[PDB]
């Protein structure tokens, strides 16, 4: 390693030490509220006076902020300098700052958060040390003026290099450049970890999910031609969806549904992955809105399957889970609406599941077939199994009526199935 | 069989014939020992420059290779040779016709396992002796005790204990006393690989059906299990750079990396070595480095490095994928035609049935490059059957001509 | 502040700190001379005299 | 006598003490805001330095851990997380087109003769 | 002391 | 009847689906502010269909 | 601009290794 | 067997595709910019080959 490179690491280790007046001017001039000329003239007491008041306003809106008055916004924090602390003390200091940035993530639209975070910028130099956490918590605010001020005073980490053109520029970053940042595989792992912390803390909010969903969905689209890169995208984003489904929040579950559906069409998957997907979808369905979004997702995924077993019956455990979260009446309503999406493959597989495991529900099979038109080969599969039902199960009015339904519609095909089977 | 004009010197174009390579360190220099037929070669890991080649060819092919500082142990037929800088110092001859299979050296003990499930133990004559020479005892594993011997391993901080690993299960022998101290519970799947972990008392076992088992010997029970369905493990190795990483090589030619801390796959290197030639025969992290050396039966040796994370925080999460660092290779099949490239005798051209033309260095650098078949405008070509080269106009225009099998024209190459 | 600099080529190296301790002057025996501010990691000069 | 409570408050201000703050930072919890074998030969064997083998074992084991620090992956030893498991099983997620009777939409497998 | 102990491919065997 | 007839019947049964292209969701950023999540998923389904 | 990934030159470093002589 | 597809080429290079199962084309292929001289489906009807001389 050259001497310059070894000196580059030294320069980064003590970037915030303020060895001379010129260094102090740069560190102190950074601000989120004021311009550089005014900021250099300010002292910590004036900055802390505004931040402490701003924290009180945030405490009223969210009581959780009041805890930071004890540690990060204390009067003794004015005298606390990170450069004279040890390893252990800094880790504790870093943990408190990261926690604050999570709380402040959803309140950046409020003016007080900008004053409260000024103290952390001026006192603790978060824009130099906690630079990734700050950028991550404010990605969805990329169009707001506050995000623009952040880019000016901050040194972009290696993974945020796409944003360099918008540092100290008139125009804000475009949505197209957001996709390029998320397109990077390394950045996806970084954002996955940050999103994971939010889910554990229940710190997620709708604007974060909306922005996160769009970036993930657009990232699939840009890679539609590249099948290999879609394959590498699987461990990351489908793992994210599993975590979002695990969350109790309905908004989190809906985002997982949206991520799953756009992927399923973009890349065809093994039926095992699709079946595993629905078991995760169905495990944590309590919200009504999530329940609506789930059914459309489940119908869509089965539509993507195009190999043998496309319309085979669901597994026993899988079928029992589905009917519990979706009654037969609920499915009948789903088929009832004229604007119903294409779900023939699922209904065909659902119909065959009923014949295998539920005998009382055969009468519902007759209603389901009338509501939805199934494809020619799907109709053949249902007839083929119902023939086995007659041989094994006792003859029933609903069973013969199901046959009579097939007698009325496309009589000739009924003979062929009987001819091949008996 | 001996000439009065000629004597063999070394082999050019072989890095490894498929026998697992052995690694070691001399002070600050890491070295890699690779078997090439009836002789072995020692490379410098930092540069992949050839350091030593065995002085003579063994009467038979080498089955095992173990490297311990300045001494390289090579097993062939019923004999184990002890070599220093490629020069044979001491030859150990076993008393049974059974051929040696595996080899383990720890402290003053040398352990050799034969194909007949017999383990021969040798000891140093003197505690300051450089290599073991004396015959200590013989330990034989019977079918009731265990299956065929898979590999001989030694765990750290085990006094005179040899961890014999068989297809059926693991066995622990005290070589000093020659007694079966511990017998492991039977495993459902056939064990194929064994690797001592950098932790105390755990040994990683690889099975025939893509299962990796971090078995704890002291507690005698399973600790963790990684599933790799529809795969066969061929090599295992732990990272000693301070990251709890495990690299799993497969006979399909893939190399997977697991983060034991987070229970997740870091990355997979697909098709680094040919499946037809045994996939990844050997893969080892260098002790204390992010560099992993990989070998296969396709006559190729590669090194990959794990770069530092690009994230200032949570670097453990954001792991850079392994980056190809350097490699040495050659033909995958015997060369069909050869020619000396220059009057100085620095390079040779070579063509093989694998439809590739290669240039091999005749110096210690051991450099090797395949000439590009990318065509000028204005799958590999069929095997070369005749070749002619000149150097009167090298650097001016084409200076090589080749003939291809069942082809009605000849191609030209520029050296 | 406990700096370590790996210079394997032009050693051995003779040091000299400025009277106020703000600058470090290193001279390699093979002719590598560098002047820097060792706290802020700022290189003021670097000579590769082949001497 | 030990000084009074309102005395420390004065001393904290006058001397600019920050110990109380550092304790809160340490207490800051992010959640709140949001053998099968015995070898006889081991015991009766002793080595020069005499020390019995059993104590010699611990000396080596302590030495081993200094070279290699102990990691934490050894300390640990309709389902919600079904989807996480199926991703671990395979690193091939594209369905094999051999089974499919419908040719892929955008990629054509075509070879010249 | 007064003696370099260099372990290299070419020396330090002892 | 023959197996090839069943194969052709399966081929005929399959119906077209609107593929996902590069700039199929790019407009979603435009109307991402102050929108309910369920409505967002509905919009994603509408473009996908 | 893209994310710069410089293939930095990596050279090996000596490390401490457990000695198996003590095991005997 | 009855054919389920019907394609109509043109001098401009447009190929209207119709589903035989004032009809409206399911698609209007326009990748070729010259007169269509060949239209031909694969025997299973899963590929349409359109060419121009």
């Amino acid at each position: 390693s050259s001497l310059s490179d070894q000196l580059a690491q030294v320069a980064s280790n003590n970037a915030t030490v303020a060895l001379d007046r010129k260094r102090r001017q740069k560190l102190h001039s950074a601000s989120l509220i004021y311009n550089s000329k005014t900021a250099a003239t300010q002292d910590y007491d004036f900055i802390f006076e505004n931040a402490s008041k701003a924290l009180e306003e945030l405490s009223q809106i969210e009581p959780k902020f009041a805890i930071f008055s004890r540690t990060l916004f204390s009067e003794s924090s004015i005298s606390l300098d990170r450069n004279v602390q040890t390893k252990e003390e800094i880790k504790d200091l870093d943990n408190a700052i990261n926690a604050y940035l999570l709380l402040a993530s959803s309140k950046w639209y409020l003016a007080p958060t900008l004053h409260a975070t000024e103290w952390l910028v001026r006192r603790f130099q978060i824009h130099v040390k906690n630079t990734e956490m700050l950028l991550l918590s404010t990605l969805n605010y990329y169009q707001t003026p506050v995000f623009k001020r952040i880019l000016s005073i901050i040194k972009l980490p290696p993974l945020f290099n796409c944003l360099s053109n918008f540092v100290r520029s008139e125009k804000p970053p475009t949505a197209l450049t957001m996709i390029k940042l998320f397109n990077d595989m390394d950045f996806l792992k970084l954002y996955t970890s940050y999103l994971d912390q939010c889910i554990k803390h229940n710190a997620t909010y709708t604007n974060q999910l909306l922005f996160t969903t769009c970036c993930f969905i657009n990232v699939v689209a840009f890679n539609s031609n590249n099948d290999e890169k879609l394959n590498q995208l699987v461990p990351i984003l489908l793992e994210i969806s599993a975590k979002l489904l695990a969350s109790k929040s309905k908004d989190c579950q809906i985002a997982a549904h949206t991520i799953l559906v756009v992927f399923a069409t973009a890349l065809p998957l093994k039926k095992t992955i699709i079946l595993a997907a629905m078991e995760t979808i169905l495990s944590n369905l309590d919200a009504k809105e999530a329940k609506h979004s789930a059914l459309l997702t489940i119908c869509k995924l089965f539509q993507t399957l195009k190999g043998q077993g496309n319309v085979d019956q669901l597994p026993s455990k899988i079928f029992k889970l589905f009917d519990s979260k979706f009654d037969t009446v609920s499915i009948l309503t789903f088929l009832d609406k004229e604007d119903k999406p294409v779900c023939d493959k699922f209904i065909t597989s659902y119909t065959r599941s009923i014949a295998r495991y539920d005998r009382s529900k055969l009468n519902i099979i007759l209603s389901l077939l009338k509501k939805i038109r199934l494809e020619r080969y799907e109709v053949r599969l249902i007839i083929t199994d119902l023939i086995y039902l007659s041989e094994i199960l006792e003859d029933k009015s609903q069973l013969v009526e199901l046959f009579e339904y097939f007698i009325s519609i496309n009589e000739d095909l009924v003979l062929k199935c009987l001819k091949s089977l008996g | 069989k001996n000439s009065k004009i000629f004597s063999p010197f070394r082999i050019i174009g072989n890095v490894s014939n498929g026998v697992p390579f052995a690694t070691g360190t001399l002070g600050s220099t890491f070295y890699i020992v690779t078997c090439v037929g009836k002789t072995f070669q020692i490379y410098d890991a930092n540069t992949l420059h050839l350091l030593f080649v065995s002085e003579k060819e063994t009467p038979s092919s080498i089955v095992a290779l173990s490297a311990h500082f300045h001494y390289v142990y090579a097993a062939y037929e019923n004999k184990v040779g002890i070599y220093k800088r490629g020069i044979e110092e001491h030859l150990l001859e076993l008393e049974t016709d059974a051929n040696v299979e595996h080899l383990c050296i720890f402290g003053d003990y040398l352990c050799a396992s034969t194909d007949d499930n017999s383990i021969f133990i040798y000891k140093k004559s003197d505690p300051q002796d450089k290599y073991p020479s004396e015959f200590y005892t013989k330990l034989t594993v019977t079918e009731i005790q265990g299956g065929e011997i898979v590999s001989l391993q030694h765990l750290a901080t085990y006094l005179n204990k040899l961890t014999v690993v068989t297809k059926s299960n693991v066995l622990l022998f005290n070589v000093r006393t020659g007694k079966l101290v511990f017998t492991s519970n039977e495993f459902p799947d056939q064990i194929t690989t064994a690797e001592p972990a950098p932790v105390l008392d755990i040994i990683a076992l690889g099975t025939v059906t893509g299962e990796v088992i971090m078995f704890n010997m002291r507690k005698g029970k399973r600790i963790r299990t990684i599933k790799i369905p529809q795969s066969r493990i061929s090599s295992l190795s732990f990272r000693t750079d301070g990251s709890s990483h495990l690299s799993v090589g497969t006979s399909s030619g893939d190399l997977i990396f697991y983060d034991l801390d987070r229970r997740s796959r870091i990355h997979v290197l697909k098709n680094i070595h040919r499946e037809s030639y045994g996939g990844v025969t050997q893969a080892t992290f260098l002790n204390g480095q992010p560099i992993i050396v990989t070998s296969g039966g396709d006559n190729s040796l590669k090194e990959y490095v794990f770069d530092p994370s690009l994230s200032q925080g949570s670097g453990d999460v954001v792991v850079q994928p392994p980056r190809y660092l350097r490699s040495r290779g050659g033909h995958s099949q015997p060369p069909s035609y050869i020619a000396f490239a220059d009057s100085q005798s620095h390079f040779m051209l070579s063509a093989s049935k694998d439809r590739s033309l290669w240039s091999f260095s005749l110096r210690k650098d051991a450099q090797s490059q395949e000439m590009s078949q990318r065509l000028h405008k204005k799958s590999k070509f069929p095997e070369i059957v005749a070749l002619a080269i000149e150097n009167a106009r090298i650097g001016e225009w084409e200076n090589i001509i080749t003939a291809h099998k069942d082809e009605k024209f000849a191609r030209t190459w520029d050296m | 502040k406990a700096l370590d600099l790996s210079l394997k080529e032009f050693g051995p190296y003779h040091i000299k700190y400025a009277k106020n301790g703000t600058h470090l002057l290193i001279t390699g025996r093979k002719g590598h001379v560098a002047s820097m501010d060792w706290r802020k990691g700022q290189l003021r000069a670097e000579l590769f005299l082949n001497e | 006598p030990p000084p009074d409570e309102e005395e420390q408050l004065l001393a904290k201000f006058v001397f600019g003490d920050t110990t109380d703050l550092q304790e809160n930072l340490a207490k800051f919890n992010a959640d709140f805001i949001f053998a099968a074998w015995i070898d006889s030969d081991d015991e009766k064997i002793k080595v020069p330095i005499k020390i019995n083998g059993v104590h010699y074992i611990n000396r080596l084991r302590s030495q081993f851990e200094k070279i290699y620090p102990r990691p934490k992956w050894v300390d640990d030893e309709g389902d919600i997380n079904a989807l996480t498991k199926i991703l671990s099983t395979t690193y091939n997620y594209k369905d094999t087109l051999s089974n499919s009777k419908l040719l892929p939409p955008k990629k054509l497998d075509i070879v010249r003769l | 002391s007064t003696r370099l102990k260099i372990v290299d491919p070419y020396g330090g065997s002892d | 009847e023959d197996e090839e007839d069943i194969a052709l019947e399966f081929i005929n049964g399959e119906k077209k689906d609107k593929l996902v292209n590069m700039n199929s969701f790019t407009s979603m950023f435009d109307n991402i502010q102050n929108v309910q999540m369920d409505t967002f998923f509905d919009r994603v389904m509408k473009v996908l269909t | 601009p893209k994310v710069v990934r410089e293939a930095k030159k990596v050279e090996m470093t000596e490390a401490r290794a457990y000695n198996a002589d003590a095991d005997t | 067997k009855q054919n389920r597809w019907l394609a109509v080429g043109s001098e401009s290079g447009f190929v209207n595709l119709y589903d035989r199962n004032t009809p409206t084309p399911v698609a209007a292929l326009d990748q070729l910019t010259t007169t269509i001289s060949n239209l031909q489906f694969s025997p299973d009807g899963q590929i349409l080959c359109m060419a121009s001389r």
